[PDB]
């Protein structure tokens, strides 16, 4: 599940968040 | 949210 | 010192503490990290 | 896109006699970005009727 | 003690900014796709727009730079090596179906 | 044929459409029109021109 | 960019007729014609401002 | 009320050459029609080939 | 494709017409609605699902 | 248990985060 690509903090992968994959940056909203 | 404790002076 | 983290092991970045638009100042409500 | 995908069409290599590799059928796509629900629904039923033929 | 009779002149200067008027029912940014852009009055119907700006007179030809805020979106597909296909769409002020 | 071919009501053959919004650049100009085809009328776009 | 003449007070603009779905809002600022080049042109010979 | 442009125009289409070759197929092209400025470019055959 | 041309002392262009089926189907289901779908094969502009 | 040593935000003991138990900082590592 691509967890061997993540830096191990301890014994577990430091995977990111699901909700951070997109972007909604837009001027004024 | 509603779980945040209330602001008081010194606690 | 460390950004907030959920634990589903895998180690998942938690979205809490991020900045938002609020009608009321965010320090009196939450801790902003 | 997941329910009604675009088929991966295979590239032949006439020398080795094997398939080179499959990319999606981007070059036979049909443009309904100027259609409405009376015709987007009719084209998506043709994308799906084609995928039933290729599995058959 | 010898102060003259004086009147107050008030003004403001607000540099570097654009006067934002959001097309929302309560002027709040509850999302980019606002509730009036999703409103069926403004979604399935056509409406004219006549804006009227009253400005201070200046001794110089000036311009008026209005941002009609849209969704200038580009979706980019690369299906094969060397192939670069893009589909553009902005709403409301559509240039149109700019697929490549 | 007499009936069901040509109407008896007041109706123009050729219409004239004013540009509703003309936008003039230094290298081009844009003419926007309201091509209003009323009820029970058909328009072949071959007859349309500028 | 809607042109405002010299010493002009009222600036009427007109977006003709359109569906307004997914409209986000307005944002406006007065500029100067001296300070704004007529972009779209590769060279503006009447732009004596830097 | 639509925002749905029926003109989907591409760079690697040639609408002008498509219309020049269409008028050759559907009618006599040596004839002149001043309304669409329809007068085909024709060199003199005694000048090109001496 | 490999084109061998006569040499010219001028920048020239090679204009190849990859002949396709540049076809439009037009639906007008309601008053003031104009729905078009364009297909050309093999050099499609393209649209997914 | 050791959860009665924590201040009660409400009726729940405000327990610290599990991620704050160790330090990881080095000179760029």
């Amino acid at each position: 599940n691509f967890a061997s690509l993540a830096p191990r903090h301890g014994s577990r992968p430091f995977m990111g968040n699901w909700q951070d994959i997109g972007t909604s940056n837009m001027s004024g909203g | 949210g509603l779980r945040f404790p209330s602001k008081m002076f010194g606690g | 010192p460390r950004p907030p983290v959920e634990e589903p092991a895998v180690e998942t970045v938690s979205p809490e503490g991020r900045g938002e638009k609020r009608p009321r100042p965010d320090r009196e409500e939450t801790l902003v990290t | 896109s997941k329910e009604i995908p675009t088929p991966y069409m295979w590239s032949y290599q006439p020398q080795m006699g094997l398939a080179a590799g499959a990319a999606q059928d981007y070059s036979t796509r049909i443009n309904y970005m100027s259609a409405g629900p009376h015709m987007i629904s009719r084209v998506n039923g043709i994308r799906a009727h084609r995928n039933r033929i290729l599995l058959e | 003690k010898t102060a003259v009779d004086s009147i107050t002149q008030k003004k403001f200067l607000c540099d570097r900014t654009l006067w934002r008027i959001p097309f929302s029912s309560n002027f709040m940014s509850m999302g980019a796709l606002t509730d009036l852009g999703q409103n069926l009055l403004y979604a399935n119907s056509a409406h004219a727009l006549d804006m009227t700006f009253e400005v201070d007179p200046m001794d110089e030809p000036t311009l008026l730079y209005v941002l009609f805020e849209v969704f200038d979106v580009v979706r980019v597909h690369r299906p094969h090596r060397g192939v670069i296909e893009t589909v553009y769409l902005r709403t409301p002020f559509s240039a149109g179906n700019a697929t490549t | 044929p007499t009936h069901d071919v040509t109407t008896d009501r007041s109706q123009r053959l050729t219409l004239r459409f004013i540009p509703v919004d003309r936008e003039d650049t230094a290298y081009s100009y844009k003419a926007r029109f309201t091509l209003a085809v009323g009820d029970n009328r058909v328009l072949d776009m071959a007859s349309t021109y500028f | 960019l809607y042109p405002i003449p010299a010493n002009a007070t009222n600036v009427p603009i007109s977006i003709p007729s359109r569906n307004w779905a997914a409209f986000r809002g307005w944002a406006f600022t007065r500029l100067k014609t001296k300070e704004t080049p007529s972009l779209g042109s590769g060279y503006d010979p009447y732009y004596t401002y830097s | 009320a639509s925002q749905l442009n029926a003109v989907v125009d591409l760079q690697d289409r040639n609408t002008e050459l498509s219309y020049q070759l269409l008028l050759d197929s559907i009618g006599d092209r040596t004839r002149y029609f001043s309304m669409w400025n329809q007068a085909v470019d024709s060199y003199d055959p005694d000048v090109r080939i001496i």
